[PDB]
C-alpha cells in the first residue's frame, strides 16, 4: 500500500 | 422540594426508544460509577432522560405526564433492557426512596437507584452555528466516514474535519490510504462565520445514523459539538489531532479519466477479490472501451473479468486494495464512477457520475474519494 | 477414461447451491491440506460433489451436462465462494492439468487442485432403514436437540437415541437437568423390525435444519441383523451424509416419566415466554425464575436488590392445591419454545420433583381436585427445578 | 440445579 502524505 | 419524589407516566414504546439510544455507549463499570447510570427528570414539558461519560452527552426528550416533579439516577443498560422487553402497555414510574417502582400492565419492578446529588451536570449546547436536513447530514457523514481511520492506536486519523465557512459545509476524513471530502450548503446562523474543528469518527457517525426521522439537524459549535433536533441532543468533545492539510492532495488535472458503472464494477470486485492474497489488492488493466480486473497468485486461484468503460488517456495498470475500492465506490451513491489517473504509483481520484487526448482537467463536485494504489 | 480431463457445464445456482451444501459440513479450517478440499466427479447425465469431517461425510449430487468423464480435488471453502458471487448464467468448468478453468459469463477463474491419490475413500451408507417428511423430520429433530448435552466428559449425553419400532419412530435426548421425546410415525422399509441407535446430537441437529424443504429425508441403519453397525445415513433431496454413531448407552427414560400429577396448570405459551425473559433480566447470573401457582394465577418472579427486582403474574387454568417452584429460565422456555403449541400443560409434584410439560392444541381438553394422570402426546420436554431460596 | 438421575 502506497500513502497520500 | 417535597416528600413525593419523581412520579410519572408514559407510552412505553415512547420510552423505550428514547432509553435505548441515550444507554447505548454509557460505559459498563465506570471508575466514577454514576456514569453507568441513566438519570430521568420530569418537569411541566414532559419527561427528560439524560447520559454522560464526560466525553460524550445524550439527552433525549419524550411528552409523559408528570404527577410529581422531581429526578432519579438508575441504572442505564438494564432500564433501557426493561422498557424493551416490556408489554405495549402504559408504564408507571414512581420513585419510592433509593429505589424506583416501575409497573407495566402485569408486570412490576423495583429497581435500585444512585445519589441523584453524584450525577454530573451535562454540559450546556453552544450557541448554534447552523442547521441543516436530516437527510442530507446522514448521506454527507456516511460519504466521509468510511475513511476515517479504525484504530486508535494512531488517533489522529480517526476524526472527521469540520469545516465551515458561511453556508458552505467542508467535511472531510483519510486513514493515509483514502480521502474523503464532500461539500454542501446549509443554513447558517449567521454569515460570515469561519470555523474548523475535527471530530471523533465513530460517534459523529453515530449521530448522523441515528438521525434519520429526520426533522432538520442543528449543530452547535462553541471544545464541544453539539448535535440537536428531533427530540434529540448530544454534545461530543473535540479531538486535539492535527488533520493533514489534505486539498494539497486532490489533483486538479488527470492523464487518463475512465467512467463505470458502480454496481457493475462492485460485484466484480468482490467476486475477482475472492482469489486475492489477503484481499491486498486487485488489479485493473485500463485500455480503450474495455477495464481488465485480475487478482491473485498461483497460491489459491487467479481470477480475471473485462468491463465495458468510457476511457480517455493512455493504457494504464494500475491495482488498489479491494475493500478500499469498493468502500469508495459505494460512497458515490450515484449510478457510474469517475476515475482521475495519473500514474499507477499516485493517487486515484474517484467521483460521482449520473474531450481530446491532452491533459484532462479535473470536473467539480460536491463529492470526491481519492484513493491510494497497491504496488504491483 | 483419457486424454481430457473432467470438463463439464452446469446453471450457477444448481452447482453453488451444491457446493455451499458440501463445504458447510467441511469446517475443516485448519490443515492438512487434503481436508479442506472438496472433490467433484462427473459421470453418466451427472456430477458428484464430496466432502469430508469428523464423523460426517457430505455428498450432494446435481445433474450437469459431462462432455468428458473425470475427477478433480479443489479447495472447497473458495470454490462454494466463487459459484455464489458469480452472475446468474451457465458455469463451465474444464480440469486443464493441475489447474481448473472456470468460466460463467465474462468471469474466468483459473484455480489449482490437489492429488486425487490423497482424497480418502468415504463410508458407505447402510441399506435404508426408513423415510419420513423432511418438514416432520426438521421439527422433531428440533425439538429433541434443545435438551441434549452439549459437554464432552460425559458422551451418554450430548447424542440423541432413535428407537425404531415398526413405523413408530422415539427420540429422546437429556442432559440430566432435562429430557425431551418425540414419536412419531413414519414410512419403514422394514415393518415391524426393531432397532435403536444413538446418534450425536450436534449433527443430526444440523442435518436436521439443513434438510428442510423439501422431498423425504430417508434413514439408514441397517438391513438389519437383526440396527446395524457403525453409521447413520441421511440421505434425500439430492444430498446423502453418513455420521458414525456413539457406543454409549443412553439411560432408560420412561422410569423418569410421571404417571401422575399432583397439581396441572395450563397456560399461553407465547405469553409466558415473554413474561419469563422479561422477568428474568433481573435474575442474578441467569440463574432462576419462581413460579407462584395459586388457581387461576402464576407470580413469576427474580432478581436481588443489589440489581433490582421483579414480578409479574399471569392467568393460569390451575387444578390442585397452590405449588411454588422455580426454574432455570433458559431450560424454561428452551421448553416452551419446543412445544410448538398455543398453549402448554405442567404436569408438576413437589417443587423438587419433575415437571412435565406437554403440549396441548388450541382449545379441546375438559379434573376436580385428587391425583390428576399424565395424558399421553407424541411430545414431551420434562425439566427438573431449581432449589429455592 | 437438580438432577434427573
Ligand atoms: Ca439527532
Ligand atoms: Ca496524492
Amino acid at each position: 500500500q502506497a500513502d497520500l502524505f | 422540594v417535597g416528600l413525593t419524589d419523581l412520579t410519572f407516566r408514559l407510552l412505553r414504546e415512547s420510552f423505550a426508544d428514547a432509553v435505548s439510544w441515550v444507554a447505548k455507549n454509557l460505559p459498563a463499570r465506570p471508575a466514577v460509577p454514576v456514569l453507568s447510570g441513566v438519570l430521568l427528570t420530569g418537569s411541566d414539558n414532559g419527561l427528560t432522560i439524560s447520559g454522560f461519560d464526560y466525553e460524550v452527552s445524550a439527552e433525549a426528550q419524550v411528552g409523559a405526564e408528570i404527577v410529581s416533579p422531581g429526578s432519579v439516577l438508575v441504572s442505564g443498560r438494564l432500564l433501557s433492557d426493561i422498557t424493551r422487553a416490556l408489554p405495549n402497555k402504559p408504564v408507571d414510574v414512581h420513585v419510592e426512596g433509593n429505589r424506583v417502582a416501575l409497573t407495566c400492565g402485569n408486570a412490576r419492578f423495583s429497581l435500585p437507584t444512585m445519589p441523584v446529588e453524584d450525577y454530573p451536570t451535562l454540559p450546556t449546547l453552544p450557541e448554534e452555528t447552523g442547521l441543516l436536513p436530516a437527510e442530507l447530514f446522514a448521506e454527507a457523514i456516511s460519504q466521509v466516514a468510511i475513511a476515517a481511520g479504525r484504530d486508535d492506536t494512531l488517533p489522529m486519523l480517526t476524526g472527521i474535519r469540520v469545516e465551515i465557512l458561511g453556508e458552505t459545509v467542508v467535511l472531510a476524513a483519510t486513514d493515509r490510504f483514502r480521502l474523503a471530502v464532500r461539500e454542501l450548503k446549509w443554513s447558517a446562523s449567521s454569515p460570515d462565520i469561519e470555523a474548523a474543528v475535527l471530530v471523533p469518527a465513530k460517534t459523529l457517525a453515530e449521530a448522523a445514523k441515528a438521525g434519520i426521522g429526520g426533522s432538520d439537524v442543528r449543530l452547535s459549535l462553541g471544545g464541544l459539538l453539539g448535535i440537536s433536533g428531533n427530540g434529540k441532543r448530544s454534545t461530543t468533545r473535540l479531538l486535539d489531532a492535527e488533520f493533514p492539510k489534505f486539498r494539497q492532495l486532490l489533483p486538479t488535472e488527470h492523464t487518463a479519466v475512465a467512467t463505470m458503472d458502480v454496481a457493475e464494477l462492485i460485484e466484480a470486485i468482490k467476486l475477482v477479490a475472492l482469489v486475492a492474497d489477503r484481499g491486498a489488492q486487485v488489479r485493473m488493466e485500463f485500455a480503450d472501451g474495455s477495464v481488465r480486473l485480475s487478482a491473485g497468485a498461483d497460491d489459491v486461484g487467479r481470477a480475471e473479468e473485462d468491463l465495458v468503460v468510457d476511457y480517455a488517456g493512455e493504457p494504464l495498470t494500475i491495482a488498489f486494495n479491494p475493500t478500499y475500492l469498493t468502500d469508495g465506490l459505494s460512497s458515490l451513491r450515484s449510478e457510474r464512477v469517475s476515475f482521475g489517473f495519473t500514474t499507477a504509483g499516485k493517487s486515484a481520484l474517484l467521483r460521482p457520475v449520473s474531450n481530446g487526448n491532452g491533459p484532462f482537467p479535473a470536473v467539480s463536485t460536491d463529492y470526491v474519494y481519492l484513493l491510494m494504489p497497491v504496488r504491483l
